[PDB]
RNA sequence: UCAAAGAGUGCU
């Protein structure tokens, strides 16, 4: 719509309804659930453990990581 | 056979020309426009908002105020832009509202300036006159050069001075003739061309706190005094008329405009009572939101409008048919209220306070003093009965309540709520035994007693 | 009395001025009548009147024939100067059919059930299968709606700047434009809903289902207004009138059936369809369009109390009280997805797989239009005045109600431990002296209100 | 309390009428002064009633030098007499106050305003200029106000061809 | 379908002395799309006037 | 405010239809037009010729109702709305294009005749409001000066104040040689008749001229040294004697304009 | 060009 004058907007707001990242934004936030839980699991599982190391060697073999971590 | 369809001239619709403007084809079907009562309600409730936007009481201040605090304000009751104003300083100034400035300043008296009221004396357009009295035991009258007229072109200063035995306490002129009457220990009726009090009126030996002419019967008179009693008085007869002792003392007093025989009473017991001069046994009208003596008390021109300035560092407006203020004025540069005038235009609230400024106010927050478009006003009264329609509707009562109130006024008045209900709980007690408790008028409460019984 | 006379007068004041506007009103609805008895409003053939009618409103019906995305439903905007159509396959283009100019072009290769215009031209939200897409006038994506999923119905309230979706899932969505927010989740435990209606009175949806019964929803409330069955089928399509009063349903099982939406009550009954109507639509003079399979037939003054109001098929024996079609149109070798009436032009639009074809019919649109709630000749700048008051005017969601005119009526460590002690003391004290006034108050209502036991009675 | 208001123009002499009398104590708030630029708006408070353009060149000139002694020339007094009724005391705005003497002479019916209210419509009515005038044919001013420029100026300090 | 009480007003508004005085006015429609631009005129016009930058006098005599 | 112009006629058509003169279609028809013009009348741009288009249009109307009153009803005056409503909206018409457009002489003339010739509806103190506002916009023009002169000592024959109307016109234009000669004209015509009206007394039973002839050349010369003279006096001795000759023989033009004046009054010495 | 979005000017 056009653009509201200042009692209109003060009357009504956040009405603006009706690059993107979008894929690599929900690729990020879902590495973070992972070690976020991974680190809820107990620390002594064997589980854990490996499943941790598998992430971490596998962006590591991506290149999303330069080294090791 | 025969055949006619929906048909549309486009001249018509779309003029021709580019300037003009195009036809706005209307139909008032009731089918063509559903949802009236949503409709109007959220016209309503929008206005109730817009209305809290543009509430903008405040427009200035008068110059650089008084010295000390301001407790005499005159109005001219001729002119707009006049206004006569004293402090405890003994300085009296004479004021041009339009360019918040002084005319002229007066250093008039030794003591405080304990009334003041702008006349017109008919001594036997270029100057005005203001009449002031104190403690000092005299009343001055002075001249004031003013720029209303062109037609001339001076004695600005000191014209006439009137000695009295006592001390002087309130003024107020006859508005149809040059008398005026003082109150102090004793209530005078003075003429302007004689030095000495032409005839003396009192109902005893009790001294005056205030006197207020009537702007209608300007032949009537009343006045205050200190032992809680309100005193009639008729220049036809030249003797006081009627006397009520009420239970605490009314600081000022003023008459309806429109209604002659009607005046309100500003009392110390955090009340504005409204009483018909002709049965006054009884008020029309109780006014009980102050939180502190009520000092002065105003009516509009218009006649539906009262102020009521209070100790309690508020001004609050009243309907005279509602006994709740709508409205509260306040701001911390404000001290005691004192002296609460209007602009006899009804517009503009002129209020006087002890820390020496004499402030002007909107009578309507929200009401812009510019002139407006038809489209601009056909839309204000919209809102405004739209508004009255939907008055008790919850949500736009909580909206148009709702005030910014000094955290010392609701703390006074959330506890003043504990005490009546802690009275009226523990009366309703003996309602359950006492079997002959005679239930009290609101209305009579306040009347002590009537000298003349009717 | 005086008060109460004088609230009288102003109505009858205010209506006279109704009176007095309906002067002002330029023009006059269609009429087709015959000149000679013999002569019927149902014999006469679309191409005559198309002979009739003057080259403007020739060219103001449209006749497109297009198979690619078969078949095709059309929706008309209120304004209704921009056509919308959805194909089935998915195709869908947006168009002003006055003006000749596409707004945009969706070539996209998902089924698609409906689509329809939101607020105004500019933006468009069309049904996609197992969700919903919203496009911008440009032809660009918005946003799309995870939580309306599967949805057939697409229906949306301007006054409440609400979108109402019905799907088979039967999880009804209440989705708010200006807020871009889902109002309400419901069920309507009636299964899948078959039709879809919205009643412009109340602003009150209509929803159909198998059992046949039509479950009246709104956004505010946790479970259905009213359940009304009229026909014993499922319900295909559900009409209501512009007024309000009349609301029209066609069932599955051949049935026809016109009810009253205020009394609940039902009109007229026909079983004598020779098959179940694809779609039943009303005009906003009343006149109501049926459409079974490849013919089209139109009564006039159906919505009427009287029983010769009745509509009929063709007539019995010429009875006066039969009433005969005011049109009858077929196309031959096709099918009608969809009925869509053009509001304020004297036409109606007619959905086909071929394609979609506009016939004209007189009386079927409104003779005169108010500029304020809508204009055909709105221009682009006021059209956003327009838009941006109606936002400022917006329905609250809760506002929604079975009238319009009910609402608005009138009707620490030790020492706090010591504290509960004290509070609960103070509390249990006037538990103790509302029962002493509770019994004291049942004293005044009661006092208000073997010879020789006598003689020791006193003992 | 204004009610006409008498404006020189070099073309003329143009007497209006206030039909709204704008609002005295406020007068300094912003909106207001707003109103007073604003055309649509002045056009409320005053319409014009009457012009009466001078003759020629000389009559400018010694009209010019009479407005400005304030002194009431015979145009003056004519356009005057015509409009203001002899009606309590009719009241006319004038930019002058040593003007105003001589206007109560001459009409003992007439009291001048030419305080700041009387000098806020003033200033607007030279600020719209002929666009009040509503097309009465004024000329245009710039030329006439350049025209009297050497007609005024120049006659105080008598040079002379010679 | 019970009534809400978000919607209903507590107590009669002024100046109506009595309930079915005001679901009378309240079946007006004041706003203009439903009443002639006239008849607007006549509602539309508050009880209370004033003329800004004239004089209110007090009554006289009748 | 188109629409309250609008909804002012309404209770007109309605006295149309009720009286059976104009068809519900014919009315609409009329009510179409008008609703053009008032768009027109009202929005930017307008000119006077849209006054003067709406004017003439609704003129037509009061002659078609004239004519079906006969026809129709057969009454040559029906009591109803109908009759003075038209006659009453032109002249509303005519306030606003005048109030509108003060400058055009024209479209004044019209209103003025238009009241003049309903004479019986329009009360000649309404065509004395007109000329008050018409003498006060445009004073300088001598022919509305000499307009209400004329008027009045012809329809009313009220010497007294149409020796005021040239009495105030000579006060703001005293150099126009015109105006005097009418005042003149109108001087001896007073004369003129007042000894006709002796002579006729008689059979059933000016100076005053030769003194405005006096004062007409004194002014005239004082206002034609005012002109060709421009803001300055003349230096040079000369062109002073061509200026005092160029007077001389403008003012013996106007001297021998009136000798031509005296010799049509014959009573007259 | 249409087509959607801004920022000033004239004027009711």
């Amino acid at each position: 719509v056009r653009k509201l004058k200042h009692h209109e907007q003060k009357l009504l707001k956040k009405v603006d309804f009706l690059e993107d990242y979008h894929k690599y934004n929900r690729i990020c936030g879902d590495i973070r659930r992972l070690a976020n839980k991974l680190s809820l699991l107990p620390p002594t599982d064997p589980f854990r453990r490996k499943h941790e190391q598998l992430l971490l060697d596998k962006l590591y073999a991506m290149g999303v990581l330069t080294t090791k971590s | 056979m025969k055949i006619k369809t929906i048909k549309r001239s486009a001249d018509d619709y779309v003029p021709v020309k580019s300037t003009q403007e195009s036809q706005m084809p209307r139909n008032l079907n009731p089918e063509l426009h559903p949802f009236e009562r949503a409709r109007e309600y959220t016209k309503a409730l929008n206005a109730t908002k817009l209305e809290r936007m543009f509430a903008k009481p405040f427009v200035g201040q008068l110059g650089y105020g008084h010295r000390d605090g301001v407790y005499a304000i005159a109005k001219n009751y001729g002119s707009l832009n006049k206004l006569a104003t004293g402090s405890a300083d003994g300085v009296i100034k004479y004021w041009n509202m339009s360019t918040r400035e002084e005319f002229v300043s007066f250093k008039a008296h030794y003591g405080l300036v304990t009334g003041l009221c702008v006349t017109q004396p008919r001594f036997h357009k270029s100057q005005n006159f203001m009449l002031s009295c104190s403690d000092d035991k005299t009343v001055k009258l002075w001249s004031i050069n003013v720029d209303d007229y062109s037609n001339k072109n001076n004695e600005e200063g000191l014209i006439r001075t009137f000695d009295g035995e006592s001390a002087f306490q309130g003024i107020d002129s006859h508005r149809e003739n040059s008398t005026f009457a003082t109150g102090g220990a004793k209530i005078h009726l003075w003429d302007v061309n004689r030095l000495k009090p032409v005839s003396d009126l009192s109902w005893g030996a009790d001294n005056i706190t205030s006197l207020k002419f009537n702007q209608n019967e300007t032949d009537i008179l009343a006045s205050t005094g200190s032992d809680n009693s309100i005193v009639l008085y008729d220049l036809r007869t030249n003797s006081p008329t009627q006397k009520i002792v009420q239970t605490m003392r009314t600081n000022a007093i003023c008459w309806n405009p429109m209604e002659a025989f009607n005046f309100v009473t500003a009392n110390e017991d955090h009340n504005a009572y409204y009483y018909d001069m002709r049965n006054l046994s009884r008020s029309l009208n109780v006014f009980k939101d102050h939180v502190s003596a009520v000092m002065d008390v105003d009516f509009s021109p218009t006649g539906d409008e009262i102020v009521t300035g209070s100790y309690d560092k508020s001004i609050r407006i009243y309907k005279t048919n509602h006994g709740h203020s709508r409205e509260i004025y306040h701001t911390k540069r404000m001290q005691h209220v004192f002296q609460v005038k209007y602009s006899m235009d009804s517009k503009y609230i002129i209020s006087g306070s002890d820390d020496g400024n004499v402030r002007l106010w909107r009578s309507k927050a929200w009401e812009r003093s510019n002139v407006k478009t038809t489209r601009e006003k056909n839309k204000l009264e919209y809102d405004e009965k739209l508004k009255e329609r939907f008055r008790h509707m919850p949500e736009i009562k909580r909206i148009s309540r709702h005030r910014h109130v000094p955290q010392v006024i609701k703390k006074a008045q959330e506890i003043k709520n504990i005490e009546l209900s802690s009275i009226k709980r523990r009366e309703a007690n003996e309602r359950r035994t006492r079997k002959d408790m005679p239930y009290i008028s609101e209305r009579k409460k306040q009347i002590v007693g009537t000298v003349h019984k009717y | 009395r005086a008060g109460l006379k004088k609230i009288d007068e102003q109505y009858k004041k205010a209506v006279s001025s109704a009176a007095a506007t309906d002067y002002l009103l330029p023009e006059s609805n269609g009429y087709l009548e015959p000149e000679n008895e013999l002569e019927k409003t149902f014999k006469v053939q679309q191409s005559e009147i198309k002979s009739s009618v003057d080259v403007s409103t020739a060219n103001k019906a449209l006749d497109l024939s297009l198979k690619e995305f078969g078949p095709y439903h059309i929706k008309y905007a209120k304004n209704g100067t921009h056509l919308l159509i959805t194909g089935r396959k998915g195709h869908v283009a947006s168009m002003d059919w006055r003006k000749g100019q596409l707004r945009a072009e969706l070539f996209l290769n998902e089924t698609c059930h409906s689509a329809t215009y939101l607020q105004n031209e500019q933006y468009f939200a069309v049904a996609q299968k197992k969700y919903t897409f919203i496009y911008d006038h440009e032809g660009t994506e918005l946003h799309r709606l995870k939580q309306h999923i599967e949805a057939r119905h697409l229906d949306f309230l301007p006054y409440h700047y609400l979108l109402v979706t019905a799907g088979e899932t039967g999880w009804l969505k209440y989705h708010d434009v200006s807020t871009g927010q889902l109002v309400s989740e419901l069920r309507t435990k009636a299964g899948p809903t078959m039709a879809m209606a919205q009643n412009p009175w109340n602003a009150v949806m209509h929803l159909g289902h198998s059992n046949g019964t039509v479950s009246l929803w709104s956004p505010s409330m946790p479970e259905p207004l009213v359940k009304l069955l009229s026909a014993r089928g499922p319900v295909n399509s559900i009409a209501i009138d512009r007024s309000g009063y009349y609301m029209a349903t066609t069932g599955a099982d051949r049935s026809m059936k016109i009810w009253d939406i205020r009394n609940f009550k039902q009109l007229h009954s026909v079983e004598s369809l020779p098959t179940p109507g694809t779609n039943v639509s009303i005009s906003d003079t009343g006149l109501l369009a049926l459409s079974r399979g490849p013919h089209v037939t139109l009564w006039k003054d159906a919505l009427k109390l009287s029983g010769d109001s009745k509509p009929c098929f063709g007539s019995m024996g010429g009875n006066p009280h039969r009433n005969t079609p005011y049109m009858s149109h077929l196309f031959a070798g096709n099918k009608v997805e969809n009925l869509g009436f053009v509001p304020f032009e004297d036409l109606l639009g007619v959905g086909h797989q071929t394609g979609i074809t506009n016939l004209i019919v007189p009386g079927a649109g409104e003779a005169n239009y108010d500029a304020l709630e809508l204009n055909p000749f709105e221009t682009k700048k006021q059209r956003q005045e327009q838009e941006v008051r109606t936002l400022l005017n917006k329905l609250p969601a809760d506002t929604i109600t079975l009238d319009p005119n009910s609402i608005g009526s009138v009707d620490s460590g030790l020492r706090s431990f010591l504290r509960k002690k004290t509070q609960n003391v103070i509390d249990e004290r006037k538990l103790r002296v509302q029962k002493q006034l509770d019994k004291e108050k049942n004293i005044r209502k009661r006092n208000h209100q073997d010879v020789i036991e006598e003689a020791l009675s006193r003992f | 309390p204004i009610e006409y208001l008498l404006f020189e123009e070099p073309t003329g002499y143009a007497v209006f009428k206030v039909k709204l009398q704008q609002d005295d104590i406020g007068s300094r708030l912003k909106e207001v002064q707003e109103q007073i630029n604003d055309f649509g708006a002045f056009t409320k408070l005053i319409e014009l009633v009457s012009f009466a353009p001078f003759k020629g060149a000389a009559e400018a000139l010694e009209n010019a030098n009479d407005i400005s002694e304030g002194l009431v020339s015979e145009s003056l007094k004519a356009i005057l007499d015509l409009n203001l009724p002899k009606a309590k005391n009719i009241t006319l705005a004038i930019s002058d106050k040593n003007l105003g003497p001589s206007i109560k002479e001459e009409f003992p019916y007439v009291d001048c305003i030419s305080n700041e209210l009387a000098q806020d419509l003033i200033r607007g009515v030279r600020l719209h200029g002929e666009k009040l005038f509503k097309g009465l044919q004024s000329g245009d001013l710039e030329r006439a106000q350049l025209g009297l420029g050497h007609a005024y100026s120049r006659a105080k300090v008598k040079f002379s061809v010679q | 379908n019970k009534k809400n009480l978000k919607y209903q007003s507590s107590a009669v508004p002024f100046p109506f002395e009595n309930r079915e005085q005001y679901e009378r006015s309240l079946r007006m429609p004041i706003g203009q799309e439903w009443t002639s631009r006239a008849s607007h005129q006549e509602l539309i016009k508050p009880r209370i006037m004033t003329k800004p930058g004239q004089v209110i006098d007090p009554l006289k005599a009748p | 405010k188109t629409r309250y112009y609008l909804e002012q006629c309404i209770p007109e058509m309605d006295d149309l239809v009720e009286k059976g003169l104009f068809t519900k279609n014919e009315v609409s028809l009329i009510m179409k037009k008008r609703t053009d013009f008032e768009h027109r009348l009202n929005s930017r741009g307008s000119s006077i010729n849209d006054y003067i288009k709406y004017i003439n249009y609704e003129s037509n109307v009061n002659k078609l109702r004239a004519k079906r009153c006969k026809r129709i009803l057969q009454v040559k005056k029906t009591n109803s709305l109908s009759d003075w409503s038209i006659q009453q909206r032109i002249g509303f018409i005519y306030q606003r294009g005048t109030n509108k457009f003060p400058q055009d002489l024209k479209f004044w003339a019209m209103y003025l005749n238009y009241m003049k010739a309903r004479g019986n509806q329009t009360s000649y103190k309404k065509i004395h409001n007109i000329y008050n506002q018409l003498l006060k916009l445009h004073p300088t023009n001598v022919d509305i000066w000499i307009s209400c002169a004329k008027y009045e000592y012809e329809v009313h024959a009220n010497f007294k104040s149409c020796r005021n109307i040239f009495q105030n016109g000579l006060r703001f234009n005293p150099d126009v040689p015109k105006l005097w000669y009418e005042y003149v004209k109108f001087e001896l015509n007073f004369i003129t008749k007042l000894i006709n009206r002796r002579k006729v007394m008689g059979l059933i039973n000016g100076d005053i001229a030769l003194t405005i002839f006096d004062v007409c050349m004194k002014t005239l010369g004082k206002h034609y040294i005012n002109k060709h003279k421009g803001y300055y006096a003349i230096s040079d001795s000369k062109m002073n004697i061509e200026l005092n000759k160029e007077t001389l023989n403008y003012l013996f033009s106007e001297s021998l304009r009136y000798i031509k004046l005296f010799d049509e009054f014959l009573d007259l010495e």
